[PDB]
């Protein structure tokens, strides 16, 4: 549910930009909960997950 | 069996290439190493003959040197190529930026005799420059692996735009931690007062990846660094300290100016 | 009215971002910018609601500062946002990379009330990562504008892979001027002389545009470079003078040595 | 002509296709002999006219 979501916000400008004007809107028409909608609007990406060095010197 | 390193960007689904996306939607078998489980998702959609890299990343806080981690993933890479399998290299935005996988893997490739190439892609850099509006053009740029910038001899120019990759483990030189010391930053932060100031405004940088996320822009006090809370995906940005003083010497062969400048 | 800025990247068709395409078949007005009119032809196919800011570029042997074209680049497209139009500005490759018309434009943009962003591309620099299979965090990556370089004190990191971008109008003070003079880039040897011997093997790099074309990847000595055919899609690779030497200073505030490095 | 790159250009079976044959895979997408032969010497301008 939330991730099918964000695959689609992230590539789709149109649904992005319906996102941008009313995100709570466009969230709950999605079938987000209020506890991934708060943690959306709290930035705890922390949660989210729950509802990288490749490389050196020389 | 070939080989084709391609880049997912750093924002969920949109951010790869629409060539890229291609490689991996056709490919035998994918090798991927992306920022999260909802990149992991998509990813699997796309393709869903995929191996993940980050298992070859130490595991249960087990001592191992990065570079024995990167030579696994390299070897992975390679025994699917050698195997006849039309191979994809999937690794989070720019696939050769900063990621010795990529081109480890095509040099190993090459001089086997299969084919090997490197899609670009967009990276943490590109991101930073739309993100805080600011041309590399400007004043221009300078990037260092924020460890071989402590253990090795540079000097920025502080006219330009400074990116230290990896604030996170700057001076970690043992490579088997993910992330350093606050004594580690204070020497950093002493020894860019060689041209920085400790109160020059420094930016802590992360590109969002995902949609819904706005990226983190942090301004504090360079002396404040130590104390400030870094993640692996953290990038120091260090803005100019000086004014362009003209090169006089320059415009004189040149025959001219500040005032012909156009 | 709003505003998105997008690369379409430096390859036909393929090297632009899933999003950043979706943006332009979106808009109710493209902005182009375009390398090439088989890109303006594949554009038109995904929006024919463009116009062309090549046009404001100098046309007829014209005398026009390049100032005052991207002014009217700028304008044009706040015009079309400030009439209220979801407006989309498709620059080649990353747009904010060595890019002042979108920077421009957003700022002007933000400033009146409207809602304007920038999406990275995939820029030269990202391609020539790729193409040449060096990774800017190996020694470390600066890029200048070449007249920028010449015209103001920038001193580079010679262990560092050095840009020079617009080499081919690099001294070019006037800004009307479509490439430079030979004793213009004779002066730029003398300068990089300083740092670089006259024999150092530098590099002009072309990204290709179209899929059957191949980059241009051209091998010369510095010395060599004010007899050399350059184009404006030119850059200038400069490949380390020096290898990396260790930091006792660092490492011993470290309390480390070379021995201990992982 | 302007047809076959952009193909080329977005399909990653097209471009692989290409690579295993270029002159295979433009003559199966109608390219002439003197496009053909602009290709292969890399002349991009004859290309563009
Ligand atoms: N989301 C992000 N925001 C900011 N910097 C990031 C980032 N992801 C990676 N980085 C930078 O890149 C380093 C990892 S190396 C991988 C880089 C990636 N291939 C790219 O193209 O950018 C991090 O330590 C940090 O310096
Ligand atoms: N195809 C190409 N290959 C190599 N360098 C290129 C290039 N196109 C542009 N450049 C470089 O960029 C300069 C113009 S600035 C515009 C660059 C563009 N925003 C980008 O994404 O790269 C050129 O003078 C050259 O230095
Ligand atoms: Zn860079």
């Amino acid at each position: 549910g939330l991730s099918d979501f964000f695959t689609q916000l992230g590539q789709d400008a149109q649904l992005m930009e319906d996102y941008k004007q009313n995100p709570e809107a466009v969230m709950r028409a999605h079938g987000l909960t209020d506890e991934q909608i708060n943690a959306v609007m709290t930035g705890d990406m922390e949660k989210l997950k729950t509802l990288s060095y490749l490389v050196w010197s020389h | 069996g070939s080989l084709v390193c391609v880049g997912t960007g750093l924002q969920l689904a949109g951010q790869i290439s629409v060539l890229s996306r291609s490689y991996i939607e056709h490919a035998d078998i994918v090798f991927s190493l992306l920022p999260d489980g909802f990149s992991q998702r998509w990813l699997t959609k796309l393709n869903p003959n995929v191996i993940n890299l980050q298992q070859f990343y130490a595991q249960n806080g087990e001592v191992k040197n990065r570079r024995d981690t990167y030579e696994q993933m390299v070897n992975a890479i390679l025994d699917a190529v050698r195997a006849g399998k039309k191979t994809v290299c999937a690794l989070y935005g720019h696939p050769g930026v900063f990621a010795c996988v990529s081109h480890m893997a095509i040099t190993r490739a090459k001089a086997e005799g299969f084919s090997a190439k490197m899609e670009p892609g967009i990276s943490a850099e590109a991101c930073l420059w739309a993100d805080l509006g600011i041309d590399p053009g400007n004043s221009g740029h300078q990037s260092f692996e924020a460890s071989q910038f402590m253990f090795f001899n540079h000097v920025p120019d502080p006219t330009t735009h400074l990116l230290l990759w990896q604030i996170a483990i700057a001076g970690e030189h043992t490579l088997t931690q993910f992330h350093t010391s606050s004594d580690r930053l204070q020497i950093l932060v002493e020894q860019l007062n060689q041209w920085y100031p400790l109160d020059h405004e420094v930016v802590i940088y992360e590109a969002a990846n995902l949609p819904i996320q706005a990226p983190r822009i942090e301004r504090l006090p360079l002396a404040n660094l130590p104390q400030a809370h870094l993640m692996p995906i953290s990038t120091l940005l260090i803005p100019p300290a000086k004014k362009l003083e003209y090169n006089y010497a320059i415009l004189a062969k040149l025959g001219i100016g500040p005032e012909d400048l156009g």
